[PDB]
This record gives structure tokens, C-alpha cells and sequence, in this order.
């Protein structure tokens, strides 16, 4: 059928981010060779060459849903895909506290309502798998000291 | 004592004057500097069989709040349906 | 008004999912970056990304001629998911300031932007032009909050929700990457757009809702007419496997009611384990199909899961909260029935900037 295209914003060095920009600009395949990107099996880091030089990156998640939206008269939008991960070049490290515009900065802890994480629920279903795993599973409460 | 008008009018500002703050921040280009009730822990006893013959018990606190809870739900449920 | 892709009117699978499970409802409009099981990418190592600038004035350039062809005259160009792919045309970032939207557009909803200016007293010189969207004059602003007289503020118009929008320029370090299996593609973005907090146009279904159960019912039984159009055989036939495949959560009972009607069941012979159509019932046409599930209809009950999956996995104010009790809030507001609270625990931001939508005497 149909796959979704995935889009995921990534952030480069000003000097570098500089040169990229010249290069897309230009459209030239010295470009292609130029910037490449490397996913890890984990997915949480990336490595991109700029120029030829080898950065390490660590994929991060945007707070805020950013959809990319495309117009062939600029008075219609229509939706082509939904962006939640950033790649940076130069957990709380893999989760980004700050939006990309400049008035929503810190918006974790000030745009954004305290939100459960779920996770914790997956915690719960590794202890009920052990009390499985147990012949024998016994409850006791103890209060705080 | 108006209980129309009053709320009314103050309705309508209160919201205006929200709308003003709230179109103010987000156009701003100005950059921003980088910032139980018991209180009773949970305690779990498992009694498991090691290899050949052994009956090791293995005793595992939880002090996280939100794990206790969906913990204790669980097990309710699970005397509920018995 | 606003006319969806080809795709979004047709419900497709990719664009409206059929089911979602509970992991999938926890990221809900934020999807992680996935490994392919088969591709160049699949492969370990480096991957050179693409330059695509000279396809996308080829692109522009095909459409442009195409409109010539049809004597300039406006044309909907976005009617294959093909079409919709963001590698060609003129690209724009909108960022959402509440962390979760009581109504969200799914991939392939279309919105148009309208700039609402309010005329200077007297004389005036008139409305800024604007780059995106089209300007419009309103004697009453459509936010609660009523527009300061030579003031213009761009909005985001569709039937689900109204959002005003603040043009910012996009980072220098920040570049947009499209990654598909061939291989990565790079975008420049220059243009990201703010969003304000929403103003519901439209109500989202409560959980166990009249309108929630019969629009279930609807999305199943436009399924299983467009898997009868799917099939090549003269005697359409459908399996129901395929369907379960679709839809885990719905009981086979559920599916078997809506295949009891305009279907019949054959054990033996031809056609054996498969659902024919009947010869006496007459399929629907694609437009009767369209007609009977909204684009709009699925979006809020899209909705509507995903907060009732938050609202289980977080154990009143929550309830709040809910996008189904802000949208039926804000409605009545229009309306005039009730006022709501400009300050409430429902306010998004947690601060108070933002409005809460919470019904008050």
C-alpha cells in the first residue's frame, strides 16, 4: 500500500548549518556527497558527516507536534507529515525542554500542563511477571521513616 | 447585585484582555534564557525454587508512588474477580 | 468550503488508521523514527541524503503547465497520496503551543489561512499584505478576545478548529530531513508558523457516546463496502479475516451484524469461506460512501481515544480537562447557553495565559 513519509528536523553547527544551507541553495550533487546521515539500532543517536567530517549526534524529541504543510496556490494547506524528533549535531538528554520558535522556550515547564508519563505501566508488568515467575508471592505496607 | 450584566461584561474583558497576552507572547521575537497520601512504601516477599532443590526468598521495595498504585490496583482487581 | 485531499475524503488506511493500540494512542501525531525491515537504509553504514531542489521546481513547473491546461483557472492538483508527499511544492512549519490539541487534522486534511483585520477608525491605509493566506475584513473577531482596530492576525480556518498563527523565521541550524526507505532527502524550511490555543469549530464524542458508537459502526460498515470494491471477482467477496486484521478491537459478532446485511456466507462449493455480497443488494457509490464517515468525524474520535488512554494510563479536574467536555464548552459559548471561565484547571498552558474551556452559570 501506502507508506507515510517520516520527516525529523536536524540541527547542525551555524558554521556548518551555513554551508549546508549554500549547498541545498545551490541543489548541486556535491551536496549529496557532502552531508550524510547514519541511524543508530537504537534510534536515540545519530552520526552525520558535514563536509566530510564525521559529528556526533543524539536524536531528541521535540515537546511540541510540528506538521509540515504544503500549498500550490498559498491559500490552501494541505498536511504531508508530522515531525516529533530532532536530530542535534555539534531520558531528560533525549527529550528536548525547549520548542524551536523562539517565544516557546522551556515550554516543559511553562506552555505545557503536568502530563503522566504514560512507561511506569511496563514496570508494573515486569513485577507481576516475576510474581508469576515466583512460586509464592506475599504483600506487606511499610510507612515512611 | 446584576447577575447578568456583571458577569457578562467581565466575562467579555477577562477574555480580551487574555486574547491580548496570549497573541503578545507567541509574537514575541524576544529571546528566552535556558531555566501517596498514607505516604506508605510498598514491600514485595517472592518465594521462587533455584536449580536442584533451594527455596531462595527474595524481598524488593518500591519507593516510586506511581508504580505502588498501579500495583495495588492490579491486585485488587485480581481478588475482585475471584 | 475546504476540500480534503483524495486521499482524506476516501478514509484511506494509511492516512486514517483503522485501529490504534494503546502505545500508538500514547504517541498520538508523534510518531518515532521506525527501522526498516527491508531497504537501502535497513542496511548498517552512512546514507548520502539527496538534493531535490531541481525536482521540486520540475514539480512546480508540471503543475503550473497543467493549470494552463485548464485555462488558469485554480486546480486540485492533490489527488493521489503520491501528490501529497512534502518533497515538492512550498513547504510550512505549524508548531502547537498545548502540549495535546482537543482536535487534531490527520495526515491529508486540508486548512486555508485567513488573515482577519480589523479597519483603522475613519480613514484607513489598509490590511498588511501577507505572504500565506488571504486577507479578510471581520466587523466581530471570531476569538473570544474582539481585535484592536488596525490590527491583522493570521488564523488557521477548517471545519474542526479555528487557531490564530504568528509568522516566525525558521532557525539557521535548524533543516528539514524527509527519510524514505530509497534513501534521506533534505529540505531547507525558512517559514514556521506559532499556533495559538484552538478554538473548537467542532464537538468531540464522549467515550461510550450515541455518536461515538454509531460513527464505529459507520467506519466498519464503509470498510467492508470498500474491501467489496476492492475485489475483482464478479461476486464480490470479502474475507473476515481481513477485516479482523483491521479492527482486533471489534468483536467478530460486531462485524458479523454489518456482514448480515448486503453480505451471505457460503461454507460449500464456490466461494467457499467468503463473504459474497448479495445479488439483490446494490453497492453504494464512492460518493454515498464519502457522504456517510467525515474526515472531521474520525479526527475527533481519533481524539477521543487517545485522551481516554492518557486519562487510564494517569489513574475530576482531568475530566476537565478532556478534550470532549472543552469542545462542547466552547460550542456553548457560541451558542450564548452558558459562560465559560476565562481561568479554569482546563486551561492548557497551566499559566495564565491561555483560555480554560469549563461550562460556568
Amino acid at each position: 500500500p501506502h507508506e507515510l513519509e517520516s520527516q525529523f528536523i536536524l540541527r547542525l553547527p551555524p558554521e556548518y548549518a551555513s554551508t549546508v544551507r549554500r549547498a541545498v541553495q545551490s541543489g548541486h550533487v556535491n551536496l549529496k556527497d557532502r552531508l550524510t546521515i547514519e541511524l543508530h539500532p537504537d534510534g536515540r543517536h545519530g552520526i552525520v558527516r558535514v563536509d566530510r567530517v564525521p559529528l556526533a549526534s543524539k536524536l531528541v524529541d521535540l515537546p511540541c507536534v510540528m506538521e509540515s504543510l504544503k500549498t500550490i496556490d498559498k491559500k490552501t494547506f494541505y498536511k504531508t507529515a508530522d515531525i516529533c524528533q530532532m536530530l542535534v549535531s555539534t531520558e531528560k538528554k533525549f527529550i528536548w525542554n525547549h520548542g524551536i520558535t523562539l517565544p516557546l522556550k522551556n515550554v516543559r515547564k511553562r506552555r505545557f500542563r503536568k502530563t503522566a508519563k504514560k512507561d511506569v505501566e511496563k514496570e508494573v508488568k515486569r513485577l507481576l511477571s516475576t510474581d508469576a515467575e515466583a512460586v509464592s508471592t506475599r504483600w506487606e505496607i511499610i510507612a515512611e521513616d | 447585585r446584576f447577575s447578568v450584566a456583571e458577569h457578562q461584561e467581565r466575562y467579555k474583558e477577562e477574555c480580551q484582555r487574555i486574547f491580548d497576552l496570549q497573541n503578545k507572547v507567541l509574537s514575541s521575537t524576544e529571546v528566552l534564557s535556558t531555566d501517596s497520601a498514607t505516604g506508605r512504601c510498598l514491600k514485595i516477599y517472592r518465594t521462587f525454587r533455584d536449580e536442584e532443590g533451594k527455596e531462595y526468598v527474595r524481598c524488593e521495595t518500591v519507593r516510586k508512588p506511581a508504580v505502588i498504585d498501579a500495583y495495588v490496583r492490579i491486585r485488587t482487581t485480581k481478588d475482585e474477580e475471584f | 468550503i475546504i476540500q480534503h485531499s483524495i486521499p482524506a475524503v476516501e478514509l484511506r488506511q494509511p492516512f486514517f488508521p483503522t485501529h490504534m493500540g494503546p502505545i500508538k494512542l500514547r504517541q498520538f501525531h508523534r510518531p518515532p523514527l521506525k527501522k526498516y525491515s527491508f531497504g537501502a537504509l535497513s542496511q548498517p553504514g552512512p546514507h548520502s541524503v539527496q538534493p531535490l531542489l531541481k525536482h521540486i521546481k520540475k514539480k512546480a513547473k508540471m503543475r503550473e503547465q497543467e493549470r494552463q491546461a485548464s485555462g488558469g483557472g485554480e486546480m486540485f492538483f492533490m489527488r493521489t497520496p503520491q501528490d501529497l508527499t512534502g518533497k515538492d511544492g512550498d513547504l510550512i512549519l505549524a508548531e502547537y503551543s498545548e502540549e495535546n490539541g482537543p482536535l487534531m487534522m490527520q495526515v491529508g486534511m486540508a486548512t486555508k489561512i485567513k488573515n482577519y483585520y480589523k479597519r483603522k477608525p475613519g480613514k484607513d491605509p489598509g490590511a498588511p499584505d501577507c505572504k500565506y493566506g488571504e486577507t479578510v475584513y471581520c466587523h466581530t473577531s471570531p476569538f473570544l478576545g474582539s481585535l484592536h482596530p488596525g490590527q491583522l492576525l493570521q488564523a488557521f480556518e477548517n471545519n474542526l478548529f479555528r487557531a490564530p498563527i504568528y509568522l516566525h523565521k525558521m532557525p539557521e541550524t535548524d533543516f528539514l530531513i524527509i527519510r524514505t526507505r530509497q534513501g534521506y532527502y533534505i529540505r531547507e524550511l525558512v517559514d514556521i508558523f506559532v499556533v495559538g490555543q484552538q478554538c473548537p469549530l467542532f464537538e468531540v464524542p464522549g467515550p461510550n457516546s450515541k455518536r461515538a458508537n454509531t460513527h464505529i459502526r459507520d467506519f466498519l460498515q464503509v470498510f467492508i463496502y470498500r474491501l467489496f470494491w476492492k475485489s475483482k471477482d464478479r461476486p464480490r467477496r470479502i474475507r473476515m479475516e481481513d477485516i479482523k486484521k483491521a479492527f482486533p478491537s471489534h468483536s467478530e459478532s460486531s462485524i458479523r451484524k454489518r456482514l448480515k446485511l448486503c453480505a451471505d456466507f457460503k461454507r460449500t462449493g464456490m466461494d467457499s469461506n467468503w463473504w459474497v455480497l448479495k445479488s439483490d443488494f446494490r453497492l453504494p457509490t464512492e460518493e454515498e460512501i464519502r457522504a456517510m464517515v467525515s474526515p472531521e468525524q474520525c479526527c475527533a474520535y481519533y481524539s477521543m481515544i487517545a485522551a481516554e488512554q492518557r486519562l487510564k494510563d494517569a489513574g475530576d479536574d482531568e475530566v476537565r480537562t478532556a478534550p470532549w467536555n472543552t469542545t462542547r464548552a466552547f460550542i456553548a459559548a457560541m451558542k450564548g447557553k452558558c459562560l465559560l471561565e476565562v481561568t479554569g484547571v482546563a486551561d492548557p498552558t497551566g499559566c495564565g495565559e491561555g483560555f480554560s474551556y469549563v461550562k460556568i452559570p
